[PDB]
RNA sequence: UCUAGUGGGCCAUUUUUGGUAAGCAGAACUGGCGAUGCGGGAUGAACCGAACGUGAGGUUAAGGUGCCGGAAUGUACGCUCAUCAGACGAAAAGGUGUUAGUUCAU
RNA sequence: UUGAGAAGCUCAGACGAGUAGGCAGGCGUGGAGGUUUGUGACGAAGCCUUGGGCGUGAGCCUGGGUCGAACAGCCUCUAGUGCAGAUCUUGGUGGAAGUAGC
RNA sequence: GCGAAACCACAGCCUGGGGAACGGGCCAGGCUCAUACCGAAGCAGAAUUCGGUAAGCUCGUCGCAAUGGUAAUUCAACUUAGUACGAGAGGAACCGUUGAUUCAGAUCAUUGGUAUUUGCGGCCGCGGAGCUAUCAUCUGCCGGAUAACGGCUGAACGCCUCUAAGCCAGAAUCCGUGCCAGAAAGCGACGAUUAUGUAUAAAAAUAGAGGUAGGCUACUCUCCUGUAUCGUAGAAGAUGGGCGAUGGUUGAUGAAACGGAAGUGUUUUAUUGACUUGUCCAUGAAAUUCCAUGAAUCCAUUGCAUACGACUUUAAUGUGGAACGGGGUAUUGUAGAUUAAGCCUUUGUUCCCAAGAUUUG
């Protein structure tokens, strides 16, 4: 059919790292469909979230969300830097993300 | 750009190193990659050059199947000593030929790894399956026999699809709505 | 331990010989059998003129120290279809018999008496109730196959052994087409096969088997090579041990049975060398992988005289019948 | 005015005199380390950057951007085919080995 | 404008590796003088704790449990005052081991 | 049953590099005399030499083979031919035979002994079975790729030119092959059995292909990627009225066909059930009034086995087996006894048992 999907699919690649030092405060996010740093400027400031599930349920809901915001582009290939309210776990490398269309300026 | 939950890649005419690097990067992205026709992988250089390269490796387990040759190249481009690189390997399925489950699925190609778009004209290149035929692999003859059998069935399906497509294509211009509001580029 | 190929020498798990490499077949070749399960009836020295042009024993009488193998007829109650795959040679499906003998049913089990005799019973129902499903299986085999083998088993009750689980092992139906292979298998279904039909007494046989353990020497599956056949004697044949030269009737079994084996009452074959394993041990007799063109196989065999003396102890007479008149009247 | 400690060297640079199978040895000249972590250099104490309170953001150095690995499978020219390249002393030369060719002969 | 523990309050700029060594200010322990019109059988001290808090740190405060008769903060005085090492001393206890073995 | 002590930073796979040891911690990775072959040499041929190449010397039942080791191994003579060569004599390639081996594979028939029939006759005289043997009898590989090496053809160098394209010949080598194992953590067949559209199938060249059409020869068009195509409107999608399709979207079962490879899914539907936003209307969904959303094993039997299990059948009411009673049987031996023990075998006998537990979804 056709769902809602008012967001854009994205992937968690890695932390902002050098060769041997990592900085989990900033995460590198690949917004799929964005292919250059100029294109990444559209998604700057948008709200990105990591939706996952836990077996224990809270308020009758098993879905937990970590909210973040895209800060700046990273590299020439359209990858961006995102800072989350809680630093994303290291195990979520390659995990999917949702990039909202808000806040909007179009 | 856009991705898929599972990807089937046709390894006919793809360079071994170029395809393995792209596949290894995609595996670390969480994608599931299935590479078919692993015995038609091409490597730049003379077939003498790769024969001695493999012969030097023969001199651990020396796998002879072309699929396991490609998996070895992909394995070296992953952090296999850690759990992250261990999970990436389990998300890859390299097979020779096209098995039935992936026979009726779309097979994409990687232009960054295609030999025609990456090798100088007239350069000598060797085929992995052909190269592996004289190192211990003894199923090349049968694998080709199934391949022609699959091609005949695949071609018959294409003709059925093409003949069916002619019906909608003919009826596409029959409906006046197409011509009435074709100003949208459709 | 000089042969590095056998090292590390470890005892073979399966006592029955395993046909690891079947001979190559062709459509022109008639559908036929290569491997035949047998038992070491014994061995006996027999004299035979050596007919070999160019040899220094050419047309010369030479005693042949040879070995005799007990080969009861071969009942087949199953067929397997092997389809070639990129990973390997896989068995598409197995079609056993609608009626299985007690012996082959004993093979599937570890014991016959404790169990409720439930081996392949519900299968025997669906075979009889729905023969069309079996026809589909045979149809599936014929359309998709390159290698066809039969699940033939031995008749232990005919043999003088405490064995009761019928030894079963795949035998390729070499020759013809896959459809022709299935047709022959379907018509010979639940039927016995005699080794005399398989081997023409001049064809080339490389006996394979498992040897005798020693207190890892022994229980080694080893394939003998260049052991020609000289006679496939039948069990009902009382003239098997009496050739044209020695017309005096005699049975291959020495009087008082073979040494540590027993009496032979079924079809037996004749070959030289020593087969892996002692008397009354399962042996497999198969056609040679390579067409041995040496004159040893090419030369016709005209056996001169079979010996049947009491090999146990010291037997001075090959058959009792002649010794009755030769030696004086006994006090009894 | 009086009052603690030091009162070894290593390596490196340059200068050096003779050397002498060749290397090297000998002094001297000068700093660094020795009291000093950090980025790179696969790794490594001497190499390339940089010298240090606790942090947020930004930008760089040296080195890097196929994958492991953060970052262009960037652009524009060329050179290289190895059947041991390259990538980071037998070493001089030879090559029916090339690439660009130049010059001179016709 | 109350912001005079003038030993306080306040404004500004620069700076921050560190062995030997130099200097300053603090934390903790036993006992002594003074003090808190101090704490305690409605539970002192001690010990236990994935309870909480404070301090850059030495350390300190506290909840719960256990426990049963003493104890602490502040100013000063005093010293047998702070340990991971010394093939340290005494005591307890492990792996080797249910081994060697008898 | 009683029972120490030395010792004890912690550990414990390698390979390299890591400059100072660095491996145990660190960094990157795993877990050629002969002969075979030919080439050259007078090398008359024999005799051969040299040159290299060449390291060969759940429970099962039945299968497939990833991966290793490794098919033989060393050499001869006769036949060939007693001849090509050669004045002749001596002695050709290839063929068969006789072989000599090594090692391995066997077996005790032949074979000699050892020999728990330690059996027997008089401590001896020896010994059947079993086993063993350069102590016996014996059996024992393959086709290609090519190396050296010499080519054919063919460029550069209108030819020539082992070579740069190609086609080759040619090795006890290598690879295959065969054999030996079998991925304890490989696999197949068969039997019995307590998320957010999770959307898309040609092949093929690319230095040309496909479609399209005519009768492989002539056509045409498209490619120049998917920024494509399918699909998509409704309280995630309500309630009716319709009109219009009277079609489409599908669910449900009832199905036949196709799909071996890893077919496990493609269709074809038959009927029925609903939906339909195709074109329209009439109501409805909100104050959450700015994001948070039954067999097997053990068991007994069993020897067929031997560090130990394992191994091996039999064995749970009948060739039931296990025992003897034996017979047969040869032994030694002067006929007798043992009489299968790893000699055979029993219309003989009794015993026990349509087991005893355990394991197992």
């Amino acid at each position: 059919a056709q769902g809602h999907r008012l967001y854009v699919k994205a992937k968690h690649l890695s932390f902002q790292r050098s060769k041997h030092v990592i900085h989990p405060g900033t995460s590198i996010v690949k917004i799929e469909g964005c292919d250059s740093k100029e294109e990444a400027q559209f998604y700057l400031g948008k709200r990105v979230c990591y939706v996952y599930k836990s077996s224990k349920a809270v308020r009758g809901s098993k879905i937990r969300v970590i909210w973040g915001t895209i800060a700046r582009p990273h590299g020439n290939s359209g990858a961006v830097r995102a800072r989350f309210v809680h630093n994303l776990p290291a195990k979520t490398f390659g995990s999917s993300l949702r990039v909202m269309l808000y806040p909007s300026n179009i | 750009s856009e991705f898929q939950k599972v990807v089937v890649i046709d390894a006919k005419g793809h360079l071994l190193g170029r395809l393995a690097s792209v596949v290894a990067k995609q595996l670390l992205g969480g994608q599931k990659v299935v590479v078919v026709r692993c015995e038609e992988l091409n490597i730049s250089g003379h077939f003498f050059r790769n024969k001695l390269k493999y012969l030097a490796y023969l001199r651990a387990f020396h796998f002879r199947a072309p699929s396991r040759i490609f998996q070895k190249a992909v394995r070296g481009m992953l952090p296999h000593k850690t759990a992250r690189g261990q999970a990436a390997l389990e998300h890859l399925q390299a097979v020779e030929g096209i098995p039935p489950p992936f026979d009726k699925q779309k097979r994409v190609v990687v232009p960054a790894a295609l030999r025609v778009l990456r090798l100088k004209p007239g350069r000598k290149y060797c085929t992995v399956g052909r190269l592996s035929s004289e190192v211990g692999w003894k199923y090349n003859d049968i694998v080709a026999k199934l391949e022609e059998r699959r091609k005949v069935k695949s071609a018959a399906f294409y003709q059925a699809k093409l003949a069916k497509q002619k019906k909608i294509a003919s009826a596409k211009e029959a409906s006046p709505v197409n011509q009435k509001l074709s100003q949208f580029g459709y | 331990h000089g042969s590095l190929g056998f090292l590390p020498r470890k005892r073979a798990s399966r006592q029955r010989g395993k046909v690891k490499a079947f001979p190559k077949d062709d459509a022109s070749k008639p559908v036929h059998l290569t491997a035949f399960l047998g038992y070491k009836a014994g061995m006996t020295h027999i004299v035979r003129d050596l007919d070999r042009p160019g040899s220094k024993m050419h047309k010369r009488e030479i005693l042949e120290a040879v070995t005799v193998i007990e080969t009861p007829p071969m009942v087949v109650v199953g067929v397997v279809g092997y389809v070639e795959t990129p990973r390997g040679l896989r068995s598409l499906t197995t079609v056993w018999a609608e009626h299985l003998s007690e012996e082959v049913k004993r093979r599937f089990y570890k014991n016959w008496f404790k169990s409720k005799k439930k081996a392949f019973t519900k299968y025997a129902k669906k075979y009889a109730e729905s023969t069309q499903s079996i026809n589909r299986e045979l149809e599936r085999i014929k359309k998709y196959c390159s290698v066809v083998r039969v699940l033939a088993h031995t008749q232990i009750r005919k043999t003088p052994l405490a064995q009761k689980k019928a030894h079963l092992m795949e035998i390729q139906v070499n020759g013809g087409s896959v459809a022709d292979k299935v047709e022959w298998a379907r018509e010979h279904f639940e039927k016995t096969v005699d080794i005399k039909s398989t081997f023409e007494q001049n064809e080339m046989i490389d006996v394979i088997g498992v040897t005798r353990g020693k207190g890892n020497a022994g229980y080694m599956h080893r394939t003998q090579l260049n052991s020609k056949i000289y006679r496939i004697g039948a069990g009902d044949d009382a003239k098997n041990a009496s050739t044209d030269f020695d017309a005096t009737e005699k049975r291959i079994t020495p009087m008082g049975g073979f040494v540590r084996y027993g009496v032979v009452e079924n079809d037996f074959v004749m070959l030289n060398g020593a087969t892996p394993g002692p008397v009354k041990r399962v042996l497999t007799l198969r056609k040679s992988l390579l067409t041995h063109t040496s004159r040893k196989a090419l030369e016709p065999v005209s056996l001169k005289w079979i010996d049947t003396a009491s090999k146990f102890g010291h037997g001075r007479f090959q058959t009792p019948a002649e010794a009755k008149q030769f030696l004086g009247t006994l006090k009894k």
